[PDB]
C-alpha cells in the first residue's frame, strides 16, 4: 500500500461522509478535537521550513514546525509534523491540502493523536 | 374507585382507541412529533384540560 | 394535513368527494351544531 | 466488516456480557453509520450465543438503545430491523416487560407524518 | 532531570492544545463571571448595551471616516505580531485568518468551495419540496 | 420548585420591597402562548425554574445566551426566536442532568 | 409605521389625521421625534430609514413644527454614527420632497434660526467645519456655502 493509497482513502473519508450527511459534531476528526498537530507526508527532498510554512499558514499561524531529517546527512526524510495554534485549523488543512501536488510529489496531510516530542 | 376507573378506561379501552384512529383516518391527519410528548398516565397532559387547576 | 390505469367516463370526470368529506368532518361540530334552529334532529341509523 | 467480524470472536472467547457491556452505550451515538456498526455485531453476538449471560442492568440498557436506535433511522436498511427482531426473538421470554413500551411506540410512530417511519 | 522535562514538556501539552482554544476558553469564563454577576433580564437602557450600540459601527455614514480615524489613530501605538496583509483570502468555515507568512497564493484542493455550493443548494432543494408538498395539498 | 422565582428580581424585590399585605398578578407565559400550546408552555417553564433552582448562575448563563439578547418590560424572560429556545432549551436539561450526576454519582450517558 | 418593510404614506398620513384632528398629537410627535431621535442607534438600518422617512413626510406636511430640529446638536462628538445616518436620509428626504429651493427657502427664513441654531452652527469653528462637510457629502452644497461664506469672512 504505497502512500498515494494513503491519500485517495482519506479523501475517500471526506466525500464518503459526505454522501451519508454526516453533522459537523460527529465528523471523523471530531475525534481528534485535543490535537492541533497534523503530519504531512511525501514532501519533496529539496522543501525546507520556509516552505512548508509559506505553503501551510494559509489557515492560521503557526506555532511549532518539526522536520524530520536524517541524522546522518542532515537531509529531509520527507516528513513534517506541524502544531497549529487553533485545533480548527488542523481541520481545515487535512480537508483543504491532503493531496496537492507540490513539485511533482503529492503531498498528504492527516491529524496526529498523541504526538510524542523528540 | 369510579373515579380512577373511569380516567383509565378512557386513555387504554381499545374500542375508543379504534374510534380515534378511524377519526384521525378520515381527516387524514398525521402527527409529526415521534416519541408521544411525556404525557404519561401523569396527570398534567389532564391536568391543563378545561377543568381549571390550581398549584400552591 | 397528509402532505397508470384504465379509467372508466366517470373516473375521469365528476369531484373527487374526499376532500369534501374531509372538510365537512373537521368543521362538523360547527356546522352541525345544535342550536341553530329548525326544530328537528335527526338520529343516525345505529 | 473487519472489525464487526473480529469483534464477533473476541466475543466468542470472552463471552458476550463483556463485550455488548462494552458497546451498549453507542447505539445511542451520533453517527447513524456507527450505530448501525454496533448493531451488527450485538445482533450477529447475540444470534450465535444467545442471551444466557445478560443480566438484568444490561437488558436494560440493551432495549433501550435498541429502541432508540429504531427511531433514529435517517436511512432505508433492514440493519436494525434484523437487529431488533434477532435481541427479542433471543431474550425469548424475558422481554414480557417491555412489550407495552415496544407496543405503544409501534403504534405512535404508526400514526407519523413521514411514509418512510409509518412503513 | 525531571525539572528541565518538564519545562519542556508542559510547554509542549498547551502547544498541543494550541493557545488560540486556550485564551478563548479564558475570555469566556470571564464573560461568565462578569454576567453571573448581573440579573437575569437584560434591559434596553443597560449602560453596557446602550455605550456597545452607540460605537456599533453601521454603513453609509461620515462619522465613520473620523471614528474610524480615531482608532486606526491609536491602535497603531501597539505591540502586537504582524497580521496578513494582501489580496482577500478565500473564505473559509471558520473565519480564520491566515498566518502573516502565507505568500498570498492559494493552494487548495477545492474542498471548502465545494462545501459551501453544497449547503446553498440544500437550501434551494428545500424550497422545491416544500413547494411540491403543499401543491399537492 | 415555583419558589426558585424568589431568585428572578421582579418577583424578589417586589416582595421584599412590599410595605403592605398585597396581591399581584404576573404572566409567565410572556407570549409563547401566540404560537405554542398550554403543554409546550408549561414545559418550558418547568425546565426555567428546574434550572433555576439547580444552578441558577449557568443558568442565567443560558438564558441571556447573546449579548444583544433583551426582555421586555413587561416581560418576565427573555426574547428569543423559536430555534433559539429549542437550543436553549436542550441546554438546560443538560445542565441539569450534569448536575444530577455530580451530586448522585452516576454516569449520566447510561440513563 | 416603522416595523414595515417598505414605507407607504399610510401610516403617516394617518397619524396626520389624528393630529389635524387634536392637539395632543401633535404634542405626542414633538415628544416622539426628541426620543426617536435620541434613542435611534437601536435600530437596523431598514427601520432607521423607514423612521427618517416618517419624519420627513410629518414634517413638509408640516404637522410637526419645524423647530423640532432643535434636537439635532450636530458636533462630531455629540453624535454617534447611527444618528448621523439618521440626518443623511432625512435630510435626503426632505429635499427630494420640497426640492432643494423650497428647502433652501424654509431653512433660510429667519424665525426658525433658533430652532436651526446647531444644524447651522457658527458659535463654534469646529463643528460648524464639521457641519459643512457633512452636509456637503450628503450633497446639501447651497446651505453648505452659505455658512462657509459666514465662516471664512469671519476670521
Amino acid at each position: 500500500m504505497n502512500p498515494l493509497t494513503k491519500v485517495k482513502l482519506i479523501n475517500e473519508l471526506n466525500e464518503r461522509e459526505v454522501q451519508l450527511g454526516v453533522a459537523d459534531k460527529v465528523s471523523w476528526h471530531s475525534e481528534y478535537k485535543d490535537s492541533a498537530w497534523i503530519f504531512l507526508g511525501g514532501l519533496p527532498y529539496e522543501l525546507t521550513e520556509g516552505d512548508i510554512i509559506c505553503v501551510f499558514s494559509q489557515y492560521g499561524e503557526i506555532v511549532n514546525i518539526n522536520l524530520v531529517r536524517d541524522k546522518k546527512t542532515g537531509k529531509s526524510k520527507g516528513f513534517c509534523f506541524l502544531c497549529y495554534e487553533d485545533q480548527r485549523s488542523t481541520i481545515l488543512a487535512v480537508d483543504n491540502f491532503n493531496g496537492i501536488k507540490i513539485k511533482g510529489r503529492t503531498i498528504r496531510v492527516d491529524h496526529v493523536s498523541n504526538y510524542r516530542a523528540p | 374507585l369510579i373515579q380512577q376507573a373511569m380516567a383509565k378506561i378512557m386513555k387504554a379501552n381499545p374500542a375508543l382507541y379504534v374510534l380515534r384512529e378511524r377519526i384521525r383516518k378520515g381527516l387524514q391527519l398525521y402527527s409529526s412529533e415521534p416519541t408521544e410528548p411525556y404525557l404519561s398516565s401523569q396527570n398534567y397532559g389532564e391536568l391543563f384540560s378545561n377543568q381549571i387547576i390550581w398549584f400552591v | 394535513w397528509e402532505k397508470w390505469k384504465k379509467l372508466t367516463n366517470a373516473q375521469r370526470s365528476g369531484l373527487n368527494q374526499i376532500p369534501n368529506r374531509r372538510f365537512t368532518l373537521w368543521w362538523s361540530p360547527t356546522i352541525n351544531r345544535a342550536n341553530v334552529y329548525v326544530g328537528f334532529q335527526v338520529q343516525l341509523d345505529l | 466488516r473487519q472489525l464487526v467480524d473480529t469483534t464477533v470472536e473476541l466475543a466468542n472467547k470472552v463471552g458476550a456480557a463483556e463485550i455488548i457491556s462494552r458497546i451498549v452505550d453507542d447505539l445511542k451515538d451520533e453517527a447513524e453509520q456507527y450505530r448501525k456498526m454496533v448493531m451488527e455485531t450485538i445482533e450477529k453476538i447475540m444470534g450465535n450465543l444467545g442471551a444466557a449471560d445478560i443480566d438484568h442492568k444490561l437488558e436494560e440498557q440493551l432495549i433501550d438503545g435498541i429502541l432508540y436506535a429504531f427511531q433514529e433511522q435517517t436511512t432505508e436498511d433492514s440493519v436494525m430491523l434484523n437487529g431488533f427482531g434477532t435481541v427479542v426473538n433471543a431474550l425469548g421470554k424475558r422481554v414480557k416487560p417491555y412489550l407495552p413500551q415496544i407496543c405503544g411506540t409501534v403504534l405512535w410512530r404508526l400514526n407519523n407524518k413521514s411514509a418512510k417511519v409509518r412503513q | 532531570k525531571a525539572e528541565k522535562d518538564s519545562e519542556r514538556d508542559e510547554l509542549y501539552a498547551q502547544w498541543g492544545k494550541g493557545l488560540a482554544q486556550s485564551r478563548q476558553q479564558q475570555q469566556n469564563v470571564e464573560d461568565a463571571m462578569k454576567e453571573m454577576q448581573k440579573p437575569l433580564a437584560r434591559y434596553i437602557d443597560d449602560e453596557d448595551l446602550d455605550r456597545m450600540l452607540r460605537e456599533q459601527e453601521r454603513e453609509g455614514d461620515p462619522m465613520a471616516n473620523f471614528i474610524k480615524k480615531n482608532k486606526a489613530k491609536e491602535n497603531k501605538n501597539k505591540k502586537v505580531r504582524p497580521r496578513y496583509s494582501g489580496p482577500a483570502p478565500p473564505p473559509n468555515r471558520f473565519n480564520i485568518w491566515p498566518g502573516y507568512r502565507w505568500d498570498g497564493v492559494d493552494r487548495s484542493n477545492g474542498f471548502e468551495q465545494k462545501r459551501f455550493a453544497r449547503l446553498a443548494s440544500k437550501k434551494a432543494v428545500e424550497e422545491l419540496a416544500y413547494k411540491w408538498s403543499v401543491e399537492d395539498m | 420548585p415555583f419558589q426558585a422565582c424568589l431568585k428572578v428580581e421582579k418577583f424578589g424585590d417586589l416582595i421584599l420591597k412590599a410595605t403592605e399585605p398585597q396581591m399581584v398578578l404576573f404572566n409567565l407565559y410572556d407570549d409563547w402562548l401566540k404560537t405554542i400550546s398550554s403543554y409546550t408552555a408549561f414545559s418550558r417553564l418547568i425546565l426555567i425554574l428546574r434550572a433555576l433552582h439547580v444552578n441558577n448562575d449557568r443558568a442565567k448563563v443560558i438564558l441571556k445566551p447573546d449579548k444583544t439578547t433583551i426582555t421586555e418590560p413587561h416581560h418576565i424572560w427573555p426574547t428569543l426566536t423559536d430555534e433559539e429556545w429549542i437550543k436553549v432549551e436542550v441546554q438546560l436539561k443538560d445542565l441539569i442532568l450534569a448536575d444530577y450526576g455530580k451530586k448522585n454519582n452516576v454516569n449520566v450517558a447510561s440513563l | 409605521c416603522a416595523q414595515q418593510r417598505t414605507y407607504e404614506k399610510f401610516f403617516g398620513l394617518l397619524a396626520g389625521r389624528f393630529c389635524m384632528l387634536k392637539k395632543e398629537y401633535m404634542e405626542s410627535f414633538e415628544g416622539i421625534f426628541k426620543e426617536q431621535y435620541d434613542t435611534i442607534h437601536r435600530l437596523e438600518t431598514n427601520k432607521l430609514r423607514n423612521v427618517a422617512k416618517m419624519f420627513a413626510h410629518l414634517l413638509y406636511t408640516d404637522s410637526l413644527p419645524w423647530s423640532v430640529l432643535e434636537c439635532i446638536k450636530l458636533s462630531e462628538e455629540t453624535t454617534t454614527s447611527s444618528s448621523r445616518i439618521f440626518v443623511k436620509i432625512f435630510f435626503q428626504e426632505l429635499c427630494e420632497y420640497m426640492g432643494l429651493p423650497k428647502l433652501n427657502a424654509r431653512l433660510k427664513d429667519e424665525t426658525l434660526q433658533p430652532f436651526f441654531e446647531g444644524l447651522l452652527p457658527r458659535d463654534n469653528p469646529r463643528n460648524t467645519r464639521f457641519a459643512i462637510n457633512f452636509f456637503t457629502s450628503i450633497g446639501l452644497g447651497g446651505l453648505t456655502d452659505e455658512l462657509r461664506e459666514h465662516l471664512k469672512n469671519t476670521p
